[PDB]
RNA sequence: GAAUUUGGACAAACUUGGUCAUUUAGAGGAACUAAAAGUCGUAACAAGGUUUCCGUAGGUGAACCUGCGGAAGGAUCAUU
RNA sequence: ACCCACUCGGCACCUUACGAGAAAUCAAAGUCUUUGGGUUCUGGGGGGAGUAUGGUCGCAAGGCUGAAACUUAAAGGAAUUG
RNA sequence: GGAUAGUGGCCUACCAUGGUUUCAACGGGUAACGGGGAAUAAGGGUUCGAUUCCGGAGAGGGAGCCUGAGAAACGGCUACCACAUCCAAGGAAGGCAGCAGGCGCGCAAAUUACCCAAUCCUAAUUCAGGGAGGUAGUGACAAUAAAUAACGAUACAUGUAAUUGGAAUGAGUACAAUGUAAAUACCUUAACGAGGAACAAUUGGAGGGCAAGUCUGGUGCCAGCAGCCGCGGUAAUUCCAGCUCCAAUAGCGUAUAUUAAAGUUGUUGCAGUUAAAAAGCUCGUAGUUGAACUUUGGGCCCGGUUGCAACGGGGCCUUUC
RNA sequence: CUCUUAAGGUAGCCAAAUGCCUCGUCAUCUAAUUAGUGACGCGCAUGAAUGGAUUAACGAGAUUCCCACUGUCCCUAUCUA
């Protein structure tokens, strides 16, 4: 795949993970 | 001039560059950070005994073919379990479940040797007699 | 404890193991001269190098430097002693130009086979093992011995070994014992 | 899979040894050796081999 | 560590007594005594190894238990008595005085001397001071003590002792050119003449010394023994009167006995 | 002059709490790697059939698509 | 204003390369095994990964810093003929 | 001022607000005792150093203390903690990281042996004591030397054959004697003790790297080998074997670590356009680095070292100590 | 691949004060939990200023657990006005 939608697809998993380190306490 | 300072006063920051530059080395940085004492289930040791678990059969990797014929290996040093080649014509025979074998590293420090996928230990003593020499029929394993 | 217990190892093996030449010279040496094993040429060799360190060192100095001459002159009166280094080569060149068969000429077990003493090099080596052949007043059973240049006029068989004095030996004894039988009486 | 860890080993013939006369190991093996090698004997082919076909 | 070490230790020894190494795991560690640890002599190394009188440790207590070794008049049975330089070993079964000298490589030689000069023995005077009672005193290299001393007898001055009354007969004075034996360095057991004494207030003083030979050597004053003037030492010499032959005439002067 | 005894300093040790470090369990979540000639498409390499790529932003089953600015590593070294 | 010649500084360009380079090419990418003018920064096979974690900055998006386990005998550069 | 043997925030009282730090303090880690040294090494280095010597610290974890010159001692005591022995249940006694020896842990390490004769140490001491130490036992840690054969005859074309002959010896074994503290062993030796001298050498390999087989049989992408490249699918020089051959050899292989190879850590001495790598740009502190210039040049001596020369000095003048 | 709508519930969130089934399932909490909490989600009938999600602080709001504390209780007794 394309670094630059491999950097994308990173960025978006790695929104998803402050996402869920943030609901969880 | 090179990059690197020349002048007669500039042994401090030689000295410090070649000490951050000595990270990017795979032997330096294994060795300080302690690699084989955290990870590498030998815990820095050549060799290490350990129970037999289970035969398997995994199937060598492409071009290849041929299902290898390793034992899980449960380790009586720290507990953790690794996968053992049988090395010989047969001598998968000699090893039984629940047996206790000698296991020695593959030649390759890790990075598993051979078409044999993800399986960096070899058996060399099986109830405490040389695999070889029981290939040979020199010496016969104790009874089990 | 006792103070430790020095030692040294006394060879070296080549950095190339399946040379094929080396192993054919090496060969060639152990035929000539009956060596045992290619352990006796790395000794050899190892000598040799240590012999070669030696004077480059000292050659590198600056001549009529105090150490220069003293050491360099211990080394080549060493090596013309020995035989290995000719008498007319004093000089501490000719001794970075030794060779091999120069320390190889002066074992024991060639100067035995060179003075007729033996048929071959390996009838030398079986008759030095068997303490056939003495140096002095001295029985010397060592195939590497270096002959010290002034022994070479005194390696002569022993009083011992049935073959220059005394005694006619182990096995003539038991045939003539058998042979009184075989006489018929 | 296991159940086939003498499809060669176990099922092949167990030819056996040979008695011959024993090498003269040692100096006695160097100078066989070098007389074999160093003597020129018929074993060129050209160049050189150290083994029949 | 708890107190005072009572072993010593084989490779720990003076490397100046030729111990064998492989004999076994300890040397004879100095008693206390006149002279130091280091800088000694004990007598069972001089009676075992310096002149093979006796073949053990056993046999040196057993000639020492008899009274017959005798250092500076006494009789001294301790077998590890630390005899030094300057020292006068007399034994009268066999019959012979020692004085206890450094050869020129640096270890005590077997210097046998007479009677008539083994009466005394030299002083290195250590230090001049005023006693209790007011009453003057010198220590000498030995240490020993000696009351009422010649006032003009300073330090590093070297004084004759008389050995049987233990009193000052004659000093000779610090200054250049008188000769000076060399107890300690790189170059102990040199003979020389004083040429020049650098001063160095607070540090080390230094002496030039001038060998027979015109050699010329600095070293500390800490170690140079005046023994005398220039061709009139005080004592009898050793055999090779501190000349310090090089490596290469050393060895001419051996092969010259063929 | 023993038992005992007052007050000190030295203080083990225990309890509680705090803090640090290192191992370690965990429903579930989300990756990576290996193997697998599974499914879906064909994004890149030819102008790869919309040139590719960089930064950024948004969107879409998935590769990816699109806007804005940039690069040629372009498919142009070129219009006195 | 232009022409001619010179000059200093600048954007570049053309030819040739003593020279350099794996080559493409390069007046610097030269004056480098005949290796030292000064000095800062960076890299140490390919992935995992600019990921996880901690810190810090940011309103956020994110920026800066930044591993390891594990995996792998190639990946890659320039050029040649198809 | 107290306390100490004594200096000293060592402690106390009062007072001051200092002391360290990017030239890395402080904190964290060490599978870190330091050094002498060790391995490897063209040079430079890299790595290691629990361990024969020196220094330190500890005697299960802490703390306290008696005696004494000297201990915060542990084969001394006191207490607590954790272990743990005995017991007639009331009580009492402990500390192998001394020497052996056991368990446990592990990949991983020896005899519950003899002796004070040596080395030395200790005492009141020539005598006693010393698991300090020495001696032997185990021991392929490592190191040294180097048996497994040598020489004839016959046939064949210097070499081939289970064609044969006479010698030599120690591996062993063993009277004695030496050695030893008493032995053992070594050295020295009476007699014995070589013929497929069975008194029989092994460990790894034969595709390349890398010395050595398109040999024969077996297996048929299986079994397996293979550090890597690869070899195995009915034609295997690579697996299992036989023969032959190669390597090192009483040693050889395997695993891990490390060193050289590695100029792949680069000070010597790397690379950064495109292979990994020049910060987007500029300023800027520490750091590193930083133009040139001040007695040069004549002359006279003495005296060295090597072979009149060369090279090296020291001393005078020349505006000069 | 179909039928089909204006559009077919997106980002989020959930057995939630919104989930019938239902005391949902898994985990945690306890000896035991229709409670609480964390997850899961074809969700009868969640969901975007009819505001969605979250939120430091605040709350005589609703709720669960823990420590302390106690006559709430075991199991009652006694005293004063
Ligand atoms: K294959
Ligand atoms: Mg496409
Ligand atoms: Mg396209
Ligand atoms: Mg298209
Ligand atoms: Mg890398
Ligand atoms: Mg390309
Ligand atoms: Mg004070
Ligand atoms: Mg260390
Ligand atoms: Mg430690
Ligand atoms: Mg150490
Ligand atoms: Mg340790
Ligand atoms: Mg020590
Ligand atoms: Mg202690
Ligand atoms: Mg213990
Ligand atoms: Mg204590
Ligand atoms: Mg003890
Ligand atoms: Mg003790
Ligand atoms: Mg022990
Ligand atoms: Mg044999
Ligand atoms: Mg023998
Ligand atoms: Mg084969
Ligand atoms: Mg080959
Ligand atoms: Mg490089
Ligand atoms: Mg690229
Ligand atoms: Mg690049
Ligand atoms: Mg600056
Ligand atoms: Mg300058
Ligand atoms: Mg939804
Ligand atoms: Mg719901
Ligand atoms: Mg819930
Ligand atoms: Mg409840
Ligand atoms: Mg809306
Ligand atoms: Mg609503
Ligand atoms: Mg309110």
């Amino acid at each position: 795949m394309r670094a630059k939608w491999r950097k994308k697809r990173t960025r978006r998993l790695k929104r998803k993970r402050r996402k869920v380190r943030a609901r969880s306490k | 001039g090179k990059g690197k300072p020349r002048g007669l006063n500039s042994a401090r920051k030689l000295r410090v560059h070649r000490r951050n530059n000595r990270w990017a080395e795979n032997n330096y940085k294994k060795r300080l950070l302690g690699t084989a004492f955290k990870s590498s289930p030998f815990g820095g040791s050549s060799h290490a005994k350990g129970i037999v678990l289970e035969k398997l059969g995994i199937e060598s990797k492409q071009p290849n073919s041929a299902i290898r014929k390793c034992v899980r290996v449960q380790l009586i040093k720290n507990g953790k379990k690794v996968t053992a080649f049988v090395p010989n014509d047969g001598c998968l025979n000699f090893v039984d479940e629940n047996d206790e074998v000698l296991l020695a590293g593959f030649g390759r420090k890790g990075k598993a040797k051979g078409d044999i996928p993800g399986v960096r230990f070899k058996v060399v003593k099986v109830s405490g007699v040389s695999l070889l020499a029981l290939w040979k029929e020199k010496k016969e394993k104790p009874r089990s | 404890p006792r103070a430790p217990r020095t030692y040294s190892k006394t060879y070296s093996t080549p950095k190339r193991p399946y040379e094929s030449s080396r192993l054919d010279a090496e060969l060639k040496l152990a035929g000539e001269f009956g060596l045992k094993n290619k352990k006796e040429i790395y000794r050899i060799s190892f000598q040799l190098s240590k012999i070669r360190r030696a004077a480059r060192d000292l050659l590198t100095r600056d001549e009529k430097d105090p150490k220069r001459l003293f050491e360099g002159n211990a080394l080549i009166r060493r090596l013309v002693r020995v035989g290995v280094l000719s008498e007319d080569k004093k000089k501490l060149d000719y001794v970075l130009a030794l060779k091999v068969e120069d320390f190889l000429e002066r074992r024991l077990q060639t100067q035995v086979y060179k003075l007729g003493l033996a048929k071959s090099v390996h009838h030398a080596r079986v008759l030095i093992t068997q303490r056939h052949i003495a140096v002095g007043k001295q029985i010397v059973n060592i195939p590497s011995f270096m002959v010290r240049l002034d022994s070479e006029k005194h390696i002569d068989f022993a009083p011992t070994s049935p073959f220059g004095g005394a005694r006619p030996g182990r096995v003539a004894r038991r045939n003539a014992a058998r042979k009184a039988e075989a006489s018929g009486e | 899979s296991l159940a086939r860890a003498g499809k060669v080993k176990s099922q092949t013939p167990k030819v056996e040894k040979t008695e011959k006369p024993k090498k003269p190991k040692g100096r006695a093996y160097k100078r066989l050796l070098y007389t074999r090698r160093f003597v020129n004997v018929t074993l060129v082919n050209g160049k050189r081999r150290m083994n029949p076909g | 560590a708890r107190g005072p070490k009572k072993h010593l230790k084989r490779l720990a020894a003076p490397h100046h007594w030729l111990l064998d190494k492989l004999s076994g795991c300890y040397a004879p560690r100095p008693s206390a005594g006149p002279h130091k640890l280091r800088e000694s002599l004990p007598l069972i190394v001089f009676l075992r190894n310096r002149l093979k009188y006796a073949l053990n440790g056993r046999e040196v207590k057993a000639i020492l238990m008899q009274r017959h070794v005798k250092v500076d008049g006494k009789v001294r049975t301790d077998t590890t008595y630390p005899a030094g330089f300057m020292d006068v070993i007399t034994l009268d079964a066999t019959n012979e005085n020692f004085r206890l000298v450094y050869d020129v490589k640096g270890r005590f030689a077997v210097h046998r001397i007479t009677d008539e000069e083994a009466s005394y023995k030299l002083g290195k005077v250590k230090k001049v001071q005023l006693g209790k009672k007011g009453v003057p005193y010198v220590v000498t290299h030995d240490g020993r003590t000696i009351r009422y001393p010649d006032p003009n007898i300073k330090v590093n001055d070297t004084v004759k002792i008389d050995l049987a009354s233990g009193k000052i007969t004659d000093f000779i004075k610090f200054d250049a050119g008188k000769l000076v034996y060399v107890t300690g360095g790189r170059n102990l057991g040199r003979i020389g003449t004083i040429v020049h004494k650098e001063r160095h207030d607070g540090g080390f003083d230094l002496v030039h010394i001038k060998d027979s030979l015109d050699n010329t050597f600095v070293t500390r004053l800490n170690n140079v023994f005046v023994i005398g003037e220039q061709g009139k030492p005080y004592i009898s010499l050793p055999k090779g009167k501190g000349i310090k032959l090089s490596i290469a005439e050393e060895r001419d002067r051996r092969r010259a006995q063929q």
